[PDB]
């Protein structure tokens, strides 16, 4: 699922070095990018939606059920005219990527954080320069509104969800020659107000300069879109204790990168449960966090970890691997991780994983473990008291596996909370209406605003009308379409229609045809008996 | 010394009106005339009504004759072709060279201009080469047709107002001026001015962009307009494109596509239209099909 937003702003009518404008120049990239993705085997499942600077009711122009015939009829009609709503454009795209997902189970904040339930998503934003303009003046701080939250949003507390990353392409063209070509293998950074809300997320933002620039930012785009498995790393807290070769000293440490989670949908088990204690009596949840902070500790602690345990091939994008490449990638040792902010009852954090790299020393496996494998691995009255660690809901999935020996457990324990299956089902189908309601209204837009508002300075009512565009004069059923200056002439040629008495008669003088003139399909509405047998 | 000339160009003119070709010198000469004719023209061809502009041939000998046999015998009334008469046909050397008769004949009752078929590139890849090098055995009338290609004029300027040529509009041009001055003499490249006047194509698009042949760009109603008023014309003729009915009307009544090759390949099995403009450039559509072989 790829999501375009461009922004089809007035300030995107400045022409470039090339005689075409800025919007252009953007639909031809979207056209070539377009091209490029097809040449990857993998084109078949993915869909295109396109966001534009426009109206809540007229800012998504092609949606869910929407195939590829209207999306591109859509992106070809694009008119640059308004102001630059960066803001209001983005939370509407993110609102419309997040209608299918309280519905399907996708992140349903009650059994874990699942990552192999993914929906990826790509955003573009591909808008101008700078000057963001909020009809009242210029803004330089490209703060996101909050007015009308979505029913079940209040869980998150922000815009953007677990698998939706956000490139940037600002178009930075020089009108005169764009002669900038002195570095060939480098694509620099944009530096604008986008700029954080795209590393936020966990992408990039381009800065095109030059139309090789902006084939080269195209190519390299094309590489990065996969599984989405975004989760934070921090260094926090072993005071970069990789005393293994070297002595360490680095801004390796708030790695913010993906995760590649190709499927054998993707299958797996022992998901991130949360951060926080979950009580048995809670009628509020805390909101959780698209981003789970979780920290490593480096740490032997016995990597060689071989058991019957069901295995796990998340494939880490490699984005901070130099202190790992800088320790020989730590060959046959391992560095254990755990997730912060009150992982149990009493106590900062629980290892959970570890960060083992593979044999051919290419990326990081990502071994995700249990929540306390070094204990269970290794009855006497023992897992009954082991079972109290770990949260009540996490007895789900490791259930699961259980299934693979035997079943000592049972229903009895197995309860999250009385209050928090309240109140969920209403949230649903308050999501389910909502994205009901926006997938009716996508694409009919029905504006008929055209008037004068004739200002006084028959009364207080009177408005002169404007120039239709799509009019389509009768000439032959309407007298009133006719000019003065052809009236002769097209009253004989109507007398001589009319006395006539043809065959399937119209109203229209001359009606050539529409703008594409298919040849199958004119050849379909007809009967050849022959069929070429010699 | 002119009359025997004249009797001579005659006489060919009437053997290629019975499907049959020319020798090598004959040919050679009639390149060589038809190069130091067009020399004189320049990028932008002054036509003046009245006059009978049609569109492609694509190579089609006996959808010419039924053009003539339709829009009037070639010496009586006016002619403005607008390129596209060298491939994609059975019959293709046949219709270039009486197209290219009939002006070195009657420079001033017929007009041909340039397509992006007329070029040395294409015609290897359609047939034309291949055609060529079959009928007349070696390959020297095909050099010969692909020099004097370049001579060929881009445009038409009918009476001031319509604007009839090959392609379309194009992104780096904005006035006549500029079509005024540049070197037709010259292959047609894959990119610039000459090859966006050859490869154009119109579209709702609104703007520009890539098109899907390859080359070209395609432009929309406002940039149709725009060089419509900035240029004091009132319409823009074009073939470059397969339609049905034969004439096309666009952006407002400001493109007339007008495509005058019936069956098209011999597989579509359309229609085809020239345009009759009159003296008081009053215009007329004369549609007719493929005759019957
Ligand atoms: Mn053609
Ligand atoms: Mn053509």
């Amino acid at each position: 699922i790829l999501l375009f937003l461009i922004d089809t702003s007035a300030s995107m009518n400045q022409r470039s070095h090339l005689g075409t404008t800025y919007l252009d120049t953007a639909k031809g990239a979207v056209e070539t990018f377009m091209k490029l993705r097809a040449r990857d085997p993998a084109s078949r499942g993915d869909r295109y939606m396109l966001v534009t600077f426009e109206e809540p009711p007229y800012a998504i122009k092609a949606g869910w059920k929407e195939n590829h015939a209207t999306f591109m009829n859509e992106l070809k009609n694009l008119q640059a005219e308004g102001l630059t709503t960066l803001g209001q454009s983005l939370r509407t795209a993110f609102d419309l990527l997040n209608l299918n997902r309280l519905v399907t189970g996708i992140d349903n904040y009650g059994q874990g954080r699942n990552p192999f339930f993914l929906e990826p998503a790509i955003i573009i934003t591909i808008t101008d320069g700078s000057k963001l303009t909020t009809t009242s003046g210029v803004q330089d701080e490209l703060h996101l509104p909050l007015n009308s939250p979505l029913p079940g949003s209040e869980l998150t507390k922000e815009p953007f969800r677990w698998d939706q990353r956000l490139f940037a392409l600002v178009l930075r063209l020089p009108g005169t020659m764009s002669v900038e070509s002195e570095q060939l293998t480098g694509v620099p950074l944009d530096d604008s107000a986008i700029t954080p809300m795209c590393e936020v997320t966990g992408g990039r933002s381009y800065s095109v300069c030059s139309p090789r620039m902006l084939n080269q930012c195209l190519e390299s785009l094309v590489q990065k879109v996969q599984s989405g498995v975004v989760i934070n790393f921090e260094k926090a807290g072993p005071d970069p204790s990789p005393v293994e070769d070297g002595q360490p000293d680095g801004s390796q440490p708030w790695h913010s990168c993906h995760k590649l989670i190709y499927v054998r949908v993707p299958i797996g088990h022992w998901p991130v449960p949360e951060s926080f204690w979950p009580d048995q009596n809670s009628p509020t949840l805390p909101p959780r966090t698209s981003h789970p902070v979780v920290k490593f500790s480096c740490t032997d602690c016995e990597p060689m970890v071989i058991d019957k345990l069901p295995f796990d091939k998340y494939e880490l994008e490699p984005s901070p691997l130099t202190q790992f490449i800088l320790e020989r990638k730590s060959p046959q040792t391992c560095w254990q991780v755990y997730v912060s902010n009150s992982a149990k009852y009493s106590e900062l954090g629980h290892p959970f994983g570890y960060l083992k790299a593979s044999t051919a020393l290419n990326c990081v496996n990502l071994f995700v473990m249990p929540y306390n494998y070094p204990v269970l691995l290794p009855w006497r009255q023992s897992f009954e008291s082991y079972l109290k660690t770990m949260p009540p809901y996490y007895l789900g999935p490791l259930k699961k596996a259980v299934r693979m020996m035997g079943a000592p457990n049972l229903i009895a324990d197995s309860m999250e909370y009385g209050l928090s299956y309240s109140v969920i089902s209403y949230l649903k189908k308050l999501s389910q209406q909502a994205k009901i309601e926006s997938d009716r209204v996508i694409g009919s837009v029905g504006k008929k605003v055209v008037q004068e508002t004739g200002i006084k300075v028959e009364y207080t009512g009177f408005q002169v009308a404007l120039l239709n565009k799509d009019l389509k004069p009768q000439t032959f059923r309407n007298a009133y379409d006719i000019p003065r200056r052809n009236l002769l002439d097209h009253l004989t040629r109507m007398r001589s229609n009319l006395l006539k008495s043809t065959r399937r008669f119209l109203k229209g003088q001359d009606e050539d045809q529409v703008h594409s003139v298919p040849i199958a399909q004119m050849g379909n509405y007809q009967e050849y008996l022959k069929q070429v047998p010699s | 010394d002119e009359k025997v000339f004249t009797k001579e160009l005659d006489q060919w003119i009437e053997q290629l009106n019975e499907c049959k070709q020319l020798s090598e010198s004959q040919v050679k000469s009639l390149c060589e005339k038809a190069k130091e004719i067009l020399t004189k023209e320049s990028n932008v061809q002054e036509v003046r009504c009245p006059v009978t502009v049609c569109g492609d041939v694509h190579g089609q000998f006996h959808d010419l004759m039924e053009l003539f046999r339709i829009g009037g015998k070639s010496p009586d009334t006016n002619y403005l072709f607008m390129g596209d008469y060298v491939d994609r046909g059975y019959y293709s050397v046949e219709t270039v060279t009486l197209l290219v008769a009939l002006k070195v004949r009657y420079r001033e009752r017929i007009t041909i201009l340039r397509g992006n078929h007329e070029s040395r590139q294409i015609t290897q890849v359609y047939g034309f080469y291949d055609e060529c090098l079959r009928k007349y055995g070696n390959a020297n009338v095909w050099k010969y047709f692909t020099d004097l290609f370049d001579y060929l004029p881009l445009t038409a300027l009918v009476d001031g107002q319509i604007f009839c040529l090959h392609g379309g509009l194009s992104p780096s041009i904005d006035t006549l001026d500029h079509i005024r001055a540049l070197d037709r003499l010259q292959e047609v490249p894959h990119e610039g001015p000459m090859c966006d006047l050859l490869w154009s194509d119109p579209d709702d698009r609104g703007g520009w962009g890539i098109s899907p042949r390859g080359a070209g760009y395609t432009f929309g109603q406002d940039i149709s307009e725009t060089f419509n008023h900035a240029n004091g014309l009132t319409l823009v003729s074009r073939a470059h494109q397969l339609v049905m009915e034969g004439y096309n009307w666009c952006h407002d009544r400001n493109v007339v596509t007008i495509f005058s090759a019936p069956n098209y390949c011999y597989r579509c099995g359309n229609q085809a239209a020239i345009m009759e403009l009159d003296d008081t450039l009053k215009y007329s559509f004369l549609q007719f099909d493929p005759a019957p072989r």
